[PDB]
């Protein structure tokens, strides 16, 4: 499974979260 | 490839190997294959030196099925004095080829029967428990120098207070070996003129001719006149070889045969009843399918197809009592040792984390609360102050997952919230931080298994509100300001919490609301089934056999249920705690010193905490019970639960104990270690912080199909299941317990009656310090044969093993107890030991024991009377007239001025050193150097002869020919000098030799003689002669070859209580032990 | 230990040969 | 007993434990005594182990 772990690594790389609103937004609420 | 289980195979030899697991004729344990993917998983035993691409079996499995080729016997006949004679007929002549006459019995002067365990056998795995005996001319003291005489003043003798212990351990080894199913091995037809047309058995090996004469005494003819060739002439001719074979078969060889061969009833009875025990565990692959399908709670459907056959056996069916007793042993393992609890809870926590669909994300609280806030300008806001406590970091949530895993083990460990998760220093309402600390604490409490968690939930607030509201109490020293951590036992529960009418709403309008909300909306316990009751049994003590007591209510599971469901219990609890925390702040009656109005910010952030979305109250209410029901039957320690109560003070379990003794006895109160806890069990601290963060934030993945997720997650942990090895081990544990209570009661004072077979073998009233040492040897002898390296009977040996029956119990608060006593089913090793004790009561001789006593006295004559069997002239007893019985106070006064020295009779008189006397054996050990100074000159020369009453004794022999002089003083005095106060050297005899021709008549002097009959281990004297003129004669024992000399006898018949026979029916088998396969299919 | 404790109890009273 | 030699004390403690071979005055005493009064005869075992 030496070659197969590369496929597992890439398939766990490509599932990144599309939304990164984890930081605070109350410096942007004021400007909005 | 295989079309049965749909496995891809490569070589046709591998196809023929793979269909053998299905039963089609052409080193694994389980072989599972999935249905939606391509990944077979195969278990293999963990002791292999080179594991590769496979899964291990870490459970300590016992070795039940073990096969035997060779003779099914344990008694061999050895020659003692070899003597060849002139022979009439030398060999058989067919045409020119000569064939040598082979005798079944050793042609010698004196043949005896000694006991070597199996002595001719082909075995794939030996039990490492041999009862090996030397011939009786050799020394025979190392068999009794074994258990407890480990400090002995004389290293060549055995302690006479330990005969019964050593003999019972020998019988336990003799029963614990010959635990073999014998193997069908293949035959060969004969056309010898004395065995014509009889399919004889043939051992495996390089030569089969080696064993034919040793098996079959019939096969050698009668060519001459001798003690064997007048016996074969009396024998019968149609009883040799195979008697009855099976009907069904494979290939050409049958499934089982009945063969006639040399054996003995004592071995073949033990092996027959061992086979009868193992056949009663036979399971069906259809029942395997039913077991796993019912156990998986849905979500998969296994199947296990097979070919029709009868000789397969899969021993896996036990009873509920045999499961419960091993559960009691696993509970007694711990004894307040948290080290044996820790890896269990930690690994169940890790497994329960990796199965679960839920991931605890940190971002739900962070997308709402916003650490920025700064409502006021002086200090921190409420929103930024709760986040400094919650700390939504991704460290771990072991305090949540271990809290879930602790629901399974209630009567062992109890989960509490740790100290210093409470408010510091009592806490006050006027502080900002203590309100959020109370919020975190009161939200985290209802997951603990602590039965006083509602009283802690009330009294944290009642402690925090000292100086604004007052409640009544009862004691005037347990006031309102007592710390909430100290209310850990149900006697501390206040009556003001019990009856909430006593809390006046004028004085405490918020404590009244909190005491009402606890009594109304605290979560309700519930229960759910798991596993299978009929197969796999159930280790459920105090509960019905398929229930899992949960401290939370459950509904059937769906994913499209709304998040703000106030019918859900934990969501209701969060909403009510947030509402009361709002109503506390709304008035500003309780916070002077807040120089600005923080009530708006506080009420807003409590609204946010109330209306946060998180699917952990969905998860803990729907999908966590079915996951506990799936995990729980595949555990090493199956769940030991004690009933959850909500607020019933009248029943709260406070103490769990295990009772070793019987029911109708009054002994010392031997309370177990587990009663010595403040709580019901071992304490267990948890952090309320991580529990509260886990409740407030947790979500599913966006593509969650339960029939995908759970059918996937169930498959590898059922492929690495260990239910079967545990079911095999619990038989051995529940059998060893009954073996212990049967064998210790033979050597100690216990009111438990079992059948009391041997008493004449003397011993002592054993205390606990002696019985524990005996039971340790019993334990390691049980472990060595069944190949174990873990616990078995080891929690029993923690003081006082003199016990009768295992029992477990707890009590409520009001004093009502519950006594669960599992009934003991039919043991096998115990009553096989009892059978061989009954048989040893009749052949005491063959193991090197005599009955009775010793007469030490000079007998000088010519006669050949063989002192194993004396005439009634020399023996005497207590009833013989003129015989002086001697008690303990044998005191010797010397004679003055030529008078004879005298010794004290037990009637008070003084008798001279003359006549027929009686000793107990203990006197000679009390005064062993004073006595033989005084008595040896009178035994050797004078008329003094002495009975020594001792019961049992080992013995050795010394043959002499009676054509010359013989004197037994150099042996008798050598025996009498060596008896120390703690051991006896084995009693030396000398008996004459037997000859055919008449001999000279030389005088001989014998001192040590027996009293009762002892010449039983002698097989046959002078086996090649026509007769024995001079000496003790003995024919071939016709009473042991019953089915050859009695014409009216069925071949099944055995006279096993009186005398074991040495030739009978034995039934040889050819079974199959296939591995355990299944095809796990997914359900839509 | 128990072995020492038993061995002393047995070896406390033994008897030897004359002179 | 704990100490250097507990071998010596086992004859000082128990006079009726000895054998009685003699008509010496010690043995005339010991032969006229009760057997079951030696060692422990009562205990209070409240907890196992
Ligand atoms: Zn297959």
């Amino acid at each position: 499974e030496i070659q197969r772990h590369i496929t597992e690594f890439i398939s766990s790389w490509q599932n990144h979260p599309i939304v990164q609103v984890s930081a605070d937004v109350e410096n942007r609420k004021t400007a909005q | 490839q295989c079309h049965v289980c749909s496995a891809v195979l490569f070589s046709p030899l591998d196809l023929d190997a793979h269909v053998a697991s299905h039963g089609l004729h052409g080193r694994h344990i389980t072989e599972f294959i999935s249905s939606w993917q391509n990944h077979p998983i195969v278990q293999v035993s963990a002791d292999v030196e080179n594991r590769k691409t496979a899964q291990l079996l870490h459970a300590d499995t016992p070795r039940l099925v073990t096969w035997d080729a060779g003779l099914c016997t344990s008694f061999k006949i050895v020659p003692i004095v070899p003597a060849q004679v002139p022979q009439d007929v030398l060999a058989y002549t067919f045409f020119t080829s000569s064939y040598a006459i082979q005798s079944p019995f050793p042609e010698a002067a004196v043949s005896r029967i000694v006991v070597h365990t199996r002595w001719a056998s082909n075995v794939d795995f030996d039990r490492d428990s041999s009862v090996i005996m030397a011939p009786p001319t050799e020394n025979n003291i190392h068999l009794f120098k074994q258990l407890l005489n480990t400090e002995t003043l004389s290293v060549r003798g055995a302690n006479p207070l330990m005969f019964r212990a050593n003999v019972l351990h020998m019988l336990l080894e003799f029963v614990l070996d010959n635990l073999y199913l014998n193997r069908h091995t293949g035959f060969s037809q004969d056309h010898t003129p004395f065995t014509e047309g009889a399919n004889l058995r043939s051992l495996p090996g390089p030569d089969a001719e080696k064993w034919y004469s040793i098996m079959y005494p019939t096969r050698m003819g009668t060519p001459n006149v001798s003690k064997i060739c007048n016996f074969v002439a009396s024998c019968v001719r149609n009883r040799v070889g195979r008697f009855d074979r099976a009907q069904m078969m494979n290939g050409a060889m049958s499934e089982w045969v009945d063969v006639f061969e040399t054996s003995d009833a004592l071995t073949v009875s033990i092996r027959g009843r061992w086979m009868a025990r193992l056949a009663r565990m036979n399971i069906n692959p259809t029942e395997i399918e039913w077991a796993l399908t019912e156990c998986a709670q849905g979500y998969v459907t296994v199947t296990s197809p097979y070919a029709p056959s009868v000789n397969r056996l899969m021993p896996y069916r036990i009873s509920n009592a045999e499961r419960q007793i091993s559960q009691i042993i696993r509970v007694m393992n711990i004894g307040n040792n948290a080290t044996v609890i820790q890896p269990v809870l930690q690994d169940i926590s890790v497994l329960l984390q990796r199965i679960s669909p839920l991931q605890i994300d940190p971002t739900i609280i962070s997308n709402t609360m916003s650490t920025v806030s700064e409502s006021t300008t002086q200090t921190l806001s409420p929103a930024s102050s709760i986040l400094g406590k919650l700390r939504p970091s991704n460290s771990d949530f072991s305090s949540f997952r271990v809290a879930l895993a602790g629901w399974l083990y209630n009567g062992v460990v109890t989960t509490v919230i740790d100290d210093s998760s409470y408010p510091k220093d009592g806490g006050s309402v006027t502080s900002l931080e203590n309100l959020w600390d109370f919020f975190i604490l009161a939200l985290a409490l209802p997951l603990t298994t602590d039965p006083c968690a509602p009283v802690k939930a009330f009294m944290t607030l009642a402690n925090m509100m000292v100086g604004f509201e007052t409640i009544p109490m009862d004691n005037q020293i347990y006031t309102q300001s007592r710390r909430a951590s100290a209310f850990s036992t149900p006697h501390t529960w206040p009556r003001c919490f019990m009856n909430i009418q006593l809390i006046s709403p004028i004085d405490a309008p918020i404590l009244r609301q909190w005491a009402e909300i606890i009594h109304r909306y605290w979560p309700n316990p519930s229960q759910i089934r798991y596993g299978t009751p009929n197969v796999f049994g159930s280790a459920n003590l105090f509960t019905p056999p398929e229930v899992l007591l949960l401290p939370i209510d459950h509904q059937p599971a769906n994913v499209t249920t709304p998040t703000l469901d106030f019918t859900n219990e934990l969501t209701n609890w969060r909403a009510r705690v947030c509402e009361l925390m709002k109503n506390l702040v709304d008035n500003q009656r309780y916070q002077p010193g807040w120089t600005q109005s923080l009530v708006s910010s506080m009420r807003g952030t409590l609204g946010k905490l109330k209306l946060i979305k998180s699917m952990t109250p969905m998860y803990l209410q729907q999908l966590a019970p079915v996951e506990l029901a799936v995990i729980a039957p595949m555990l090493p320690f199956p769940p030991f639960q004690v009933p959850y109560v909500r607020l019933d003070r009248d029943r709260v379990p406070t103490m769990v104990g295990v009772t070793r003794q019987s029911r109708d006895t009054i002994t010392q109160p031997a309370l177990s270690l587990s009663t010595t806890n403040t709580t019901v069990g071992v304490p267990l601290a948890l952090d309320a912080r991580a529990i509260t963060v886990a409740l407030l934030s947790g979500k599913y993945p966006p593509d969650l199909v339960t029939n995908v997720w759970y059918a996937d997650a169930i498959y590898p942990m059922y492929a690495d299941t260990e239910v079967f090895s545990n079911l095999q081990r619990d038989v051995i544990t529940c059998e060893a317990v009954q073996t212990l209570v049967t064998l210790v009661a033979q050597i100690s004072e216990t009111q438990y009656p079992v059948d009391r077979y041997l008493d004449w073998i003397p011993s002592l009233r054993a205390s606990a310090a002696t019985a524990a040492t005996f039971a340790e040897w019993v334990n390691t002898s049980m472990k060595t044969a069944f190949d174990l390296s873990d616990m078995l009977l080891e929690p029993l040996l923690s003081g006082d093993p003199r016990m009768t029956q295992l029992a477990i119990q707890y009590q409520q608060y009001n004093g009502r107890t519950f006594n669960v006593i599992p009934e003991m089913p039919g043991s096998v090793i115990a009553d096989c030991v009892q059978l061989t004790a009954e048989v040893f009561n009749h052949e005491y001789n063959l193991f090197g024991i005599a009955r009775g006593d010793i007469i030490i006295g000079r007998v000088q004559s010519t006669h050949l009377w063989s002192p194993l069997a004396p005439p009634p002239d020399l023996v005497f007893d207590r009833d013989t007239p003129g015989v002086h019985i001697f008690g303990r106070d044998c005191r010797i006064s010397f004679g003055m001025n030529g008078a004879a020295p005298m010794i004290r009779d037990e009637t008070g008189m003084m008798v001279p050193f003359e006549g027929n006397w009686i000793f107990p054996l203990a006197l000679w050990q009390m005064n062993t150097r004073y006595f033989n100074q005084q008595f040896d000159a009178w035994i050797k020369t004078g008329e003094l002869r002495i009975r020594i009453e001792m019961g049992a004794y080992p013995y050795m022999l010394h043959y002499y020919d009676p054509r010359q002089y013989a004197n037994a003083w150099n042996l008798t005095s050598a025996w009498l000098e060596e008896i120390t106060p703690t051991s006896i050297p084995s009693v030396p005899f000398m008996v004459p030799i037997s000859s055919d021709h008449d001999i000279s008549s030389a005088p001989a002097v014998q001192y040590i003689i027996s009293t009762e009959y002892n010449d039983r281990s002698l097989f046959c004297t002078n086996s090649s002669s026509p007769q024995t003129i001079a000496g003790p004669d003995k024919h071939i024992p016709v009473e042991r070859y019953n089915i050859l000399t009695n014409p009216d006898a069925p071949p099944t018949q055995i006279q096993l209580p009186e005398v074991v026979d040495l030739y009978n029916v034995v039934t040889r088998y050819a079974y199959e032990t296939p591995p355990i396969t299944a095809v796990v299919m997914g359900v839509p | 230990p128990m072995s020492t404790r038993i061995a002393e109890a047995t070896s406390a009273i033994v008897s030897k040969h004359p002179a």
